[PDB]
């Protein structure tokens, strides 16, 4: 740790010693639109003139030292100095390729590490033409890859702001995306291929899948070509044949073994498949093919039987396979949504059986006991992360139970019982917990028997468990916030079943305290939860479900056979006084003033929902 | 015994991540524009009346910055006969809202794209079909003049009325197995949550009304399902 500090100090000293000789060549004549000061330099697209290091040893030393300094300095200044930033911006136009590449790496590092750095789009617009020019140099260093950096920038802006991508808009106006797509179509049509052409095609497939991850324009523009999906199916079929050929000769081979040579190719093809499947029109018109679904299921089964059988090949042979399992399960959980046409196809070909076999394995489930004849498999396959497989499997199970009748729910619980989900309820990975809570929320929706089963598994203390979960999940992380919303909507679905469930919900005191702490948050009090309107809407929906039923509707409104009476027009006095007692308890707790404070809330949905709830409570009280 | 409490080994930590969820600029939905929401009404075509049902599927309403052409609303629209014995025709449709930053009232601020070129008719036709609604007038009393006044409007999600355009894409039961070449001018009221609109096509009759209303359920207690595209 001390040697890292010494190395960082030495490299900073080398950079400062070398760069101070050529620091006087910085010259930029600009205009600020509102003299020897440096105010307003970050308001123009211009960069200072070309700075040339005449000494060759000095240029080599500066390049290598600055690259290692980029490796070191975040663990332990020069980034924040305006003079050094202008020096590197002038170094961008140099003649030496190494200097230009190390300048591009220096300027683009804070966008991936610093917080709230991605709002600086003017620096990105200043930098990007030189990256585009850096695509066009014949001797390139081994530590510089323009494909990786462009893909990283596009993926960063897709993850942060999905609706607005600055890089795509500034590349579309300047005729670069059409050149990239034309070069992709040319690489896919080469008559002779080798390893270098596969790597180039893989990078092109990755950047094209990064184009269409959050924009329908590039999705439809890519799907305008009628020969792309054929090549996708060809790649998946090739990998399936390679895996099957390796399985068929496991006895002769049987330890370091090289991985299958086209794992990156297939991973990039599955990335395109996922990005294409993220839109409903393509799921209903263009991705209607059953061949894609059967190839995905075949890939999943073959990879699982590789991990089950040929474990002697080492971890280097199995890590790409588990990555392929994760990406295939992501694509599958996109295809199994209810309003897609292929959902019954995956039900008919047995996706639930594969998920049930995969989830009960001790490799993925830590609550299972390792059998006493496969200790070598446990030794060989340990250390490989398997969290994404479990999260995506629970995602598939969550999407299966979206807006379905109780027959399908009972069939799934006959195949995959509740004890497995409750084994996965306490995973150290937050994605697995979030998907488990959302799956439980989807299961408990509009069914009394599933709620009774969940209460029987918690023989209660379930409300104490949910209250303990709610007080410790950090709402500044998106997976923990997703789990929090899943918990709140489990409480929503639980209190909308019978009168006994409403009595059980209102008897608790910690849940009411949690609701009062959620509702009290405002613009200035956005510290405990963050003034999120979804949690407020969930709490108002719980309060609405506690006070609404048919007898109250008949009391407060009123004064086959081809013509039946409504349920609100058709014992009601006891239910009415129970609801009035619940309203009086809610008034005595102190949620009425919070409902008024939510009348005075900024967002419109919370305003209208709180207005309806307050009017109903006012009319019940009198 | 309390198995699920004493056996919990989650890494609880009140630290701060690299990127906070407040920086995540996601998309929202409203009270009556939830994913699973049903609307019912009629439609006066020619002189006859039809029954129209709308089932929403995905609602993805943008915010302050939006340079993406992903559809804001999506659903199934089914038209069945009421006066005559006309068979049911059901279609998949997509829809774009009107925010006064990128997608203005007139079809001249809409960008020239192959996916957005089916929502554009004429600035004069747009002005007529929008001046028919009283909420449009109450918005503009509080061609170049209306756009200049449109440039200073507030957030469109905080206003009671939402203006948008609907376009039927294809047929819902089997896409392969076209009388929907026009588009709908739609106004939606959030407080009462009802939908009015007009249907426009050049080679057709003009000013066909919609007048939808939410479909009341048979249980006042409601439970929530969810989904998320990966």
């Amino acid at each position: 740790h001390y040697q890292d500090f010494k190395m960082a100090e030495s490299l900073e000293h080398i950079i400062v010693k070398i760069s101070s000789k050529y620091l006087d060549q910085i010259s930029l004549k600009y205009i600020v639109r509102l003299p020897f000061d440096n105010k307003g330099v970050d308001c123009t697209r211009a960069i200072p003139k070309k700075i040339n290091i005449s000494n060759m040893y000095d240029s080599s030393l500066l390049s290598l030292a600055l690259l290692l300094y980029l490796r070191y300095h975040y663990m332990i200044k020069l980034r924040n100095d305006a003079t050094f930033k202008m020096f590197v911006l002038g170094l961008l136009k140099s003649n030496d390729v190494n200097i230009r590449c190390v300048a591009l790496k220096f300027l683009l590092q804070p966008y991936f590490t610093e917080d709230k750095k991605w709002e600086d789009t003017r620096t990105l617009e200043k930098i990007l033409p030189y990256l585009v020019k850096s695509f066009n140099y014949d001797p390139l260093p081994w530590w510089f890859d323009p494909f990786d950096m462009l893909d990283s920038l596009i993926v960063l802006y897709n993850e942060i702001t999905p609706m607005n991508n600055p890089v795509l808009t500034t590349l579309a106006h300047t005729n670069v995306i059409f050149c990239i797509l034309s070069r992709f179509a040319q690489c896919l049509s080469l008559p002779q291929h080798n390893e270098a052409t596969l790597k180039t095609t893989t990078k092109f497939i990755k950047i094209c899948a990064s184009f269409a991850a959050s924009d329908e324009k590039y999705r439809l523009l890519l799907l305008n070509d009628t020969l792309l999906l054929n090549h996708l199916e060809y790649g998946l079929e090739s990998h399936i044949t390679l895996i099957q050929d390796f399985i068929s000769l496991k006895d002769e081979i049987k330890m370091c073994l090289p991985p299958i040579y086209d794992h990156d190719f297939v991973a990039a093809w599955l990335l395109l498949l996922k990005s294409f499947s993220r839109s409903v029109s393509a799921l209903r018109t263009t991705l209607k093919r059953n061949k894609i679904a059967q190839l995905l299921l075949q890939i999943l089964s073959k990879t699982y039987t590789l991990t089950k059988e040929c474990y002697f090949a080492g971890q280097d042979f199995m890590k790409p396979e588990i990555m392929i399992m994760g990406i295939t399960l992501g694509s599958i959980c996109n295809f199994v949504v209810e309003f897609s046409n292929l959902q019954s196809f995956m039900l008919r070909n047995g996706i639930i059986d594969i998920i049930e076999k995969m989830l009960t394995d001790p490799l993925f489930n830590s609550k299972k006991a390792w059998d006493d004849n496969e200790d070598e498999r446990r030794i060989a396959l340990q250390g490989i992360p398997v969290h994404e497989v479990k999260a995506n499997s629970l995602w598939v199970l969550r999407h299966l139970m979206y807006n379905c009748q109780n027959e399908e729910k009972f069939q799934l619980l006959a195949k995959i019982p509740m004890n497995l989900i409750l084994d996965f309820i306490n995973d150290p990975c937050w994605a697995v917990q979030a998907q488990c809570f959302q799956l439980l929320r989807n299961l408990t929706c509009n069914s009394r028997k599933i709620v009774n089963i969940l209460l029987e598994k918690f023989k209660t203390y379930l409300f104490e468990f949910l209250a303990k979960k709610m007080r410790l999940l950090n709402p500044l992380d998106t997976q923990q916030k997703k789990a929090m919303e899943g918990i709140l909507y489990i409480i929503v679905n639980l209190a909308a079943v019978n009168e006994n469930k409403k009595q059980l919900v209102i008897e608790q005191d910690e849940i009411l305290n949690i609701m009062s702490e959620i509702l009290v948050e405002t613009t200035t009090d956005s510290s405990s939860y963050g003034n999120d309107s979804n949690l407020k809407l969930a709490c108002l929906w719980v309060l609405n479900n506690l006070l609404w039923n048919s007898s109250v509707s008949h009391y407060t409104q009123y004064a086959g056979d081809e013509f039946v009476r409504t349920p609100a027009a058709k014992s009601n006095v006891q239910v009415t006084r129970a609801t009035v007692e619940r309203c009086r308890k809610l008034v005595e707790v102190g949620l009425y003033d919070l409902v008024r404070k939510n009348i005075t809330d900024e967002s419109l949905s919370v305003r209208e929902k709180a207005r309806t709830l307050l009017y109903h409570m006012d009319l019940l009280l009198k | 015994r309390k198995k699920y409490i004493v056996e919990d080994q989650s890494p609880y930590s009140s630290e701060n991540p690299v990127i906070v969820t407040s920086s995540y600029n996601h998309t929202v939905c409203t009270n009556y524009l939830r994913p699973r929401m049903q609307f019912t009404g009629y439609q006066i075509s020619g002189y006859k009346r039809y029954q129209v049902t709308v089932n929403l599927k995905t609602v993805d309403l943008p915010k302050k910055d939006c340079t993406s052409l992903s559809p804001h609303l999506s659903g199934f629209l089914s038209i069945r006969g009421l006066t005559n014995q006309h068979p049911e025709i059901s279609t998949y449709f997509e829809a774009y809202a009107v925010n006064h930053k990128e997608l203005g009232f007139l079809s001249s601020s809409w960008k020239d794209e192959p996916v957005l070129n089916e929502f554009k008719a004429t600035d004069q036709t747009d002005l007529e079909h929008w001046i028919n609604f009283p909420s449009f007038r109450q918005l503009f009393l509080m061609i170049s003049r209306i756009f200049s006044q449109e440039k200073q409007f507030d957030n469109y999600l905080n206003e009671r009325f939402i203006f948008m355009k609907w376009k039927e894409k294809f047929l819902v039961p089997d896409a392969l197995l076209a009388s929907y070449d026009g588009f709908y001018y739609i106004v939606h009221d959030q407080v009462t949550g009802n939908i009015q609109g007009f249907y426009y096509h050049q080679d057709a009759e003009k000013f066909q009304q919609l007048e939808l209303v939410p479909s009341l359920k048979n249980k006042v207690e409601s439970s929530d399902c969810s989904f998320e595209f990966a």
